[PDB]
């Protein structure tokens, strides 16, 4: 889940 | 009904869905970074295409599929599912998802932005790295020519490029059919060997 950091922010 | 509890435990308050927050919690009770091989293969038995999202049919369809209806059923499922992987007819078939896993089509692009690409190149390679991919993915963070992301074909085509050349080039042709981005990276890495 490369983009779960980003969408968490 | 463990299913049912397991699934609701994730699922967003909203959507019939498990969203962002879910997949973190979920991939914390796992014990599981989110990023790492095992949540790549999990998506790719789940079918889920979708970074960061399970819908309930990919939930229950995926647990069904590898026999689990709980976290630590899933955890022990993990070692076979890394064998699976491993298997040629199954990592192909890993291999075409993982595009399409990467895909941003919520927009959607028919391209990988360039650092997914690079990211997932890495992640996708983890048990099987060939000898050409850490060159390529220098050159590719570098992105000498200025690319804007990876497209199908070209996604498609690598991996028979690391199958058919390397580690010493010699079968390579400028004359072959090859995406024109491989010359672009055949260059850049004669280069590298001089500068080397």
């Amino acid at each position: 889940m490369l983009t779960l950091a980003s969408k968490l922010k | 009904q463990r299913l049912e509890e397991l699934f609701r435990r994730y699922k967003d308050e909203r959507e019939d869905a498990i969203l962002e927050e879910g997949m973190e919690r979920f991939c914390n009770d796992l014990c599981v970074d989110p990023t790492e091989f095992r949540v790549l293969l999990l998506a790719w038995k789940f079918q889920a295409a979708t970074m960061c999202k399970f819908t309930r049919k990919e939930f229950f369809d995926g647990c069904k599929a590898i026999s689990a209806d709980s976290i630590d059923g899933i955890c022990a499922r993990f070692p076979s599912l890394l064998t699976e992987a491993k298997q040629e007819d199954k990592f192909k078939d890993l291999y075409r998802f993982t595009f399409q896993f990467g895909l941003d089509s919520e927009e959607g692009q028919r391209s990988l932005h360039r650092e997914i690409a690079i990211a997932l190149w890495k992640l996708v390679f983890t048990q099987n790295n060939p000898p050409v991919l850490d060159q390529w993915l220098n050159f590719l963070t570098e992105n000498p020519s200025g690319i804007k992301g990876i497209s199908r074909d070209t996604w498609n085509m690598f991996l028979n490029f690391t199958q058919v050349i390397g580690p010493d080039l010699s079968n390579y042709s400028e004359d072959e059919a090859w995406p024109s981005l491989f010359d672009t990276f055949v260059e850049w890495e004669m280069e590298r060997r001089k500068r080397e």
